[PDB]
RNA sequence: UAUGCCUGGGCAGGGCGAAGCCAGAGGAAACUCUGGUGGAGGUCCGUAGCGGUCCUGACGUGCAAAUCGGUCGUCCGACCUGGGUAUAGGGGCGAAAGACUAAUCGAACCAUCUAGUAGCUGGUUCCCUCCGAAGUUUCCCUCAGGAUAGCUGGCGCUCGUCCGUCGCAGUUUUAUCCGGUAAAGCGAAUGAUUAGAGGUACCUAUUCUCAAACUUUAAAUGGGUAAGAAGCCCGGCUCGCUGGCUUGGAGCCGGGCGUGGAAUGCGAGCACGCCUAGUGGGCCACUUUUGGUAAGCAGAACUGGCGCUGCGGGAUGAACCGAACGCCGGGUUAAGGCGCCCGAUGCCGACGCUCAUCAGACCCCAGAAAAGGUGUUGGUUGAUAUAGACAGCGCCGAAUCAACUAGCCCUGAAAAUGGAUGGCGCUGGAGCGUCGGGCCCAUACCCGGCCGUCGCCGGCGCUGGGCUAGGCCGCG
RNA sequence: UCCAAGGUGAACAGCCUCUGGCAUGUUAGAACAAUGUAGGUAAGGGAAGUCGGCAAGUCAGAUCCGUAACUUCGGGAUAAG
RNA sequence: GAAGGCCCGAGGCGGGUGUUGACGCGAUGUGAUUUCUGCCCAGUGCUCUGAGUCAAAGUGAAGAAAUUCAAUGAAGCGCGGGUAAACGGCAAGGUAGCCAAAUGCCUCGUCAUCUAAUUAGUGACGCGCAUGAAUGGAUGAACGAGAUUCCCACUGUCCCUACCUACUAUCUAGCGAAACCACAGCCAAGGGAACGGGCUUGGCGGAAUCAGCGGGGAA
RNA sequence: GAGUUUGACUGGGGCGGUACACCUGUCAAACCGUAACGCAGGUGUCCUAAGGCGAGCUCAGGGAGGACAGAAACCUCCCGUGGAGCAGAAGGGCAAAAGCUCGCUUGAUCUUGAUUUUCAGUAUGAAUACAGACCGUGAAAGCGGGGCCUCACGAUCCUUCUGACUUUUUGGGUUUUAAGCAGGAGGUGUCAGAAAAGUUACCACAGGGAUAACUGGCUUGUGGCGGCCAAGCGUUCAUAGCGACGUCGCUUUUUGAUCCUUCGAUGUCGGCUCUUCCUAUCAUUGUGAAGCAGAAUUCACCAAGCGUUGGAUUGUUCACCCACUAAUAGGGAACGUGAGCUGGGUUUAGACCGUCGUGAGACAGGUUAGUUUUACCCUACUGAUGAUGUGUUGUCGCAAUAG
RNA sequence: ACCAUCUGUGGGAUUAUGACUGAACGCCUCUAAGUCAGAAUCCCCCCUAAACGUGACGAUAAGCGCCGCGGAGCCU
RNA sequence: GCCUACGGCCACACCACCCUGAAAGUGCCUGAUCUCGUCUGAUCUCAGAAGCGAUACAGGGUCGGGCCUGGUUAGUACCUGGAUGGGAGACCGCCUGGGAAUACCAGGUGUCGUAGGCU
């Protein structure tokens, strides 16, 4: 009583039948993965950079 | 053993004995060239092919078959050491039978035979002799043909003898030095070595 | 019914004839012999009885859920039998056949637990509209089954919905990568392998033939990425990381710049949302491909198809060719056809080929090969000839001969119920090849009607008719 | 389970009759084909049939004779003829 | 040898053998007589002895105790002996016998006999695939609804069928079921789920029926 | 005595094998992926270094040399792209390396998360790239948290060990004990992980043509049969008759392969009986050929009209033998023919023997005894009435067609 | 009842094959056109059956058959 | 023209042999006290400057081998898609596009960057 052991025949039309889909590209990808002494730093400049707001707004000014 | 007609298609990859496929029995045939093979290139000019026209396997039992009908009749006809014939069709592929037959389980047979797959223009015997010999190797390459499966055409080449330069300029190459004769066959001797080697030609 | 016990009943006529006994004989004696008598026995023939051999007879929806006939076993014995008692179900009883224990026995019968369970068969009840599969992945004491992924449907929702811009693609183009298959190569490596030659069994230079688990080379098809605003440009800021030094790097801020920065088609998004049925036996074909002598064999890749699908054509037939389907009218075609069956050549079709005492007659596809022919028709390469050939007896007086090749026909070609270009039949073709014009019809295509579904950033609350707006109307 | 006539015969065998009982066994008439079931015969040959003398047939009572191989001495034995 | 063997039984001062007592009861093997009954105690099993393992309880020790440890340490096992008319084998290497057998694969063994002819039968031969001695060997009168071979006799078993009789069948009067049944019922070929009755192409096809028949309906 | 179990895959099943968890090359058709009881192999290990680092060194082999010393001992030089070695199978990689040798060592250590591969994109196993510690090594740059890369391994529960702490031990406290957290190990090889011997012919049920045995169908290896070529045989002479080495076919009367039909059943071996069919003709009819003088025989052709027998043995088809004969040819029809027969074989239950198993039992080893059911239905065939339309009816004929 | 006895049959075209004439191909040739012989095969006669086939002919009942384009009408 | 140190590409650079080489540089060369390392100052490390171009190194040469590039083989082999194309088959042709690799022949044979230095 054997039967069969291995088809991929159907398999590309099931594929196709939705369609293969890509992720939809999102601005400002997920950071997982990355370096950790980068991200320790890289979360520092982030956090300490609203201390030279000032001196952005001074120089907006002289354009 | 089993008629040809079981092992006359070339259905499977080419089957080599190597040491993968032990086991392998010796082939029919095992001598490829008659006659008198240290023969000057000069004496047997004229030289006629044995074309194949299927893409088949010739069993080594019909190459050894048809070597001997070839043989039997340039003897009779040209001499004991007027030809020079060569069988260019050495059996390397094996053939594989299934046992005496639980019936397909295991089905991978052990080596029968060996074959030589010749392709469709592809020379299987060839006979070179004197030029007034001509008729005698069309008949005796006619005569092998009946123990060959398939269609073959006998074709006489424009080569001079088994060399591999035509018969109108062999005689123009000779003179130029440039063709040196090496027993059965010559040496092609291009104008791109050292010096040397010029010299002593002339 | 099996067996023990208790109490009863019954078992013709004959055969051989045992111990005991009587008498007469023989003998020197011991002892022997003969005749008769007697009536023993799990004795013999055999009736009743009890059994049931053979005919494998009759019957075999019977007379009968085991009987009938002939034949046959035994019939004083471990014999036959009634009645009364004993042993009760994993028990009884058994001169032992798993026999028998109420037509039930390798574990009776009855009721209940019990509507026991079943991955296994069978069946599963009205109409219509719309969408529409899977036999594949992983796991499973799984492989007739589940779980899971895929394919399905429903429910939506977030937006877009003139150009424009986002976004999208079983497709090209451009740009740039990836590969080691076909082919090729081995006078290159590994491996295999043929023949000579040269120099002195090797050694050098050549040569023949090969690889799927070899390769210097190397496609076609094919795979990945990219083709902008999430950009470019200018000027700054943050950092604890980086460090010869704003030196990097990344992040952030302000300002400026559409010619949207290949072609084409197209509405997308929500981990292609949420829940989700069915399926998880597939099968077939072109090409590729494995085992196998081969298979309407087994096993893969890719795509289509069948299954789930009718329709025209192949006589016919799940898969081939064409084409996919609401109900109709007209027209036109596809594949395939147009002697008749049978719609269409009832054309003054074209050119040839072919005679078959088994002719031949078209995808899949439903019988042929090697090898032959001085059948016939083409073609190729040669050779003789008007200083006279070929053939026939010098005569003759114009071409002839040989080999090879290719069409059709023929030989090769033998199976069993009578039979299959589908049939009839066809030979100035209804045969084969090359074509022309015309013609025939599919649920295909075109136009038109009607029905329904679906889509309209649809229309109408501004009334003769109208607006049961859950209605009406329009368009594709 | 009980009672059990006459003849034949060794016999409660088989066959015939008397006493007693019955109406042919859940139907009848006509016909006399095949094929059956049951019964019987068959010339000449005599198991050639068939897995196989299956079935059938031969033999049979009594009287007078004659009775081996073998044997556990009992038998065999109704040997056989 | 009864305070027992064997067995029943849920249970007792239970019950059977047993109203018994070794010439008895219980459990097995072999299977009259005659004739023999060989070898192996390793394995398995039974049985018989007194020098490692060994439960609970009990004793000892440590600890607040639970607990832990130690010593002691039944039967049985292990060790040892016996036992094969115990299972078995031939640790022993099949002895006496027997056989191509109801047992022999090769095999229709070889030889003789039995027939014109014999895979049968019988008598022999035996390195016997894979015989064999109470898992009994060999023989054997009498007996057998046992298997088998031959001969005589007999016969319709047969050559080779025929005829006769009885009851059926058959016909009539009366009476009167059942199995079975998708629809049904002439074939050939083709294709098809690869053996159609139906579809395809042909052959063709004429009411209603009787008695038969056993090809088909994969009855 | 009771209860239960006695894997799966599988060209039926069993036996065998493990294709059951893994790895290499190939198959695989140039991304990846891709099956078969496809092909060739490997694995349940090994290593305190064969891990890590640094330094120096260069291998296999060959040539020429050098006391013993030789075809192989050791020394020297030269050539030497690796032709060596790198624990193992294979592939890949590798030369002042990854090999060899040497001296310092324990990055084979303590941690968090992400990622790759098999993937459902779960787990395990095995990998990748960081980060935070603590170290090794080198002058240093660096390199190293196992082996140059691709294999070399294991859930819950339970036990055991290590570690940590405001962790529990239940009305509080102390000490034992127990429990918990975290990380290892003890193992499930059927390797995502039940705890598992048979036998059944005395068998039972659910099913299955998903699947065997019997026919048919495809296939023709095998079997049978027939060509082609012509070495040779035929005293000589290849083809009267033959046909080696080769080679091309045919047949479905062998067997095998396959598993498409049938397991809510197609009665299955042979014989008997009986009809028809095939020809690959044994005999007869008419011919051709010879190594045909006659006779006998052989080969071949038209050809299946006619015939192909009686017996011993065996259940046997098949063989063998006896005779007879013109010849004693070969086959099909569901291996024709069981509601036709016969049951001999086979093929239930009884029983014996041999071998086998401790046993129940098994044996396509032998032997003996073993229920063969139903037609009256439809066609077919055999005969029998009758039906047919020309007015009724009768006699005498014709004759298609079939045999 | 071969266990007695009686009867069992004629042609036609041709197969194989052997030939005639005669080309192709000045010859030759059974073949190409045209002819001959030719068989247990084939067809037919003989023989058995007799069709939704039939011919000749006889007899054909107050009913019935022929003959008056009977002479007019009703259903199909 | 040239030489060093560090290189990128890694044979057009390599290999064999031959010829030539200013100046500096490089190398050879000369020693072993110290540093350091060997069986041995050969190698290695150190110290040094009498000697030359021998070799290394660089350049050139060879009808050089190899390598590189191109041609040829060749629109050949192979191949996408298609047909009711051929053929008993094996296979082959055509349509639509794509398109190789040996032998053979020819040409070429290092180049570039950083820094310092010599004619
Ligand atoms: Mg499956
Ligand atoms: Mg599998
Ligand atoms: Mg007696
Ligand atoms: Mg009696
Ligand atoms: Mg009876
Ligand atoms: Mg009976
Ligand atoms: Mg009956
Ligand atoms: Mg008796
Ligand atoms: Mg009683
Ligand atoms: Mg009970
Ligand atoms: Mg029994
Ligand atoms: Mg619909
Ligand atoms: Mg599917
Ligand atoms: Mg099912
Ligand atoms: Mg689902
Ligand atoms: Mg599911
Ligand atoms: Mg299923
Ligand atoms: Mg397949
Ligand atoms: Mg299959
Ligand atoms: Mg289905
Ligand atoms: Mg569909
Ligand atoms: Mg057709
Ligand atoms: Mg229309
Ligand atoms: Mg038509
Ligand atoms: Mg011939
Ligand atoms: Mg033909
Ligand atoms: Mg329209
Ligand atoms: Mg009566
Ligand atoms: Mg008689
Ligand atoms: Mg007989
Ligand atoms: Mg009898
Ligand atoms: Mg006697
Ligand atoms: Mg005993
Ligand atoms: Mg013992
Ligand atoms: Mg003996
Ligand atoms: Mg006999
Ligand atoms: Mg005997
Ligand atoms: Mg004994
Ligand atoms: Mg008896
Ligand atoms: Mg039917
Ligand atoms: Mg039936
Ligand atoms: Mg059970
Ligand atoms: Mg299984
Ligand atoms: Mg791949
Ligand atoms: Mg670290
Ligand atoms: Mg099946
Ligand atoms: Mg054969
Ligand atoms: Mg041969
Ligand atoms: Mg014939
Ligand atoms: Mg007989
Ligand atoms: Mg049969
Ligand atoms: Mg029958
Ligand atoms: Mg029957
Ligand atoms: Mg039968
Ligand atoms: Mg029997
Ligand atoms: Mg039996
Ligand atoms: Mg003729
Ligand atoms: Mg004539
Ligand atoms: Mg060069
Ligand atoms: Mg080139």
């Amino acid at each position: 009583a054997k039967s069969k052991n291995h088809t991929t025949h159907n398999q590309s039309r099931k594929w196709h039948r939705n369609g293969i889909k890509k992720p939809k590209s999102q601005r400002y990808e997920s950071l997982k993965g990355v370096d950790p002494k980068f991200m320790r730093n890289m979360r520092f400049a982030k956090k300490h950079n609203k201390k030279g707001f000032k001196k952005m707004l001074a120089n907006n000014a002289k354009n | 053993r089993r008629p040809a007609r079981c092992y006359r298609y070339c259905k499977n990859k080419p089957y080599p004995k190597s040491r993968f496929c032990r086991g392998v029995p010796d082939p029919k045939i095992r001598i490829f060239d008659l006659g008198r093979k240290k023969a000057k290139v000069d004496e047997f000019p004229l030289c006629g092919h044995m074309v194949s026209d299927e893409y088949e396997q010739l069993s080594s039992e019909a190459l050894e078959a048809a070597r001997i009908c070839a043989n039997k009749y340039m003897v009779k006809s040209c001499g004991k050491d007027g030809f020079h014939i060569r069988v260019r069709l050495h059996p390397f592929h094996v053939n594989r039978i299934n046992k005496m037959l639980t019936g397909m389980r295991g089905a991978f047979g052990k080596p029968q035979g060996t074959v030589a797959r010749v392709n469709i223009g592809q020379v299987i015997m060839s006979i070179r002799t004197k030029t007034q010999n001509k008729e005698h190797v069309i008949e005796a390459l006619r005569r092998a043909k009946f123990k060959f499966p398939g269609r073959q055409k006998i074709h006489i080449s424009k080569k001079f003898g088994f060399t591999k330069f035509n018969a109108d300029i062999f005689e123009s190459m000779l003179a130029e030095k440039r063709l040196i004769p090496d027993g059965c066959g010559v040496k092609y001797i291009p104008n791109r070595g050292p010096l040397d080697k010029w010299r002593a030609i002339h």
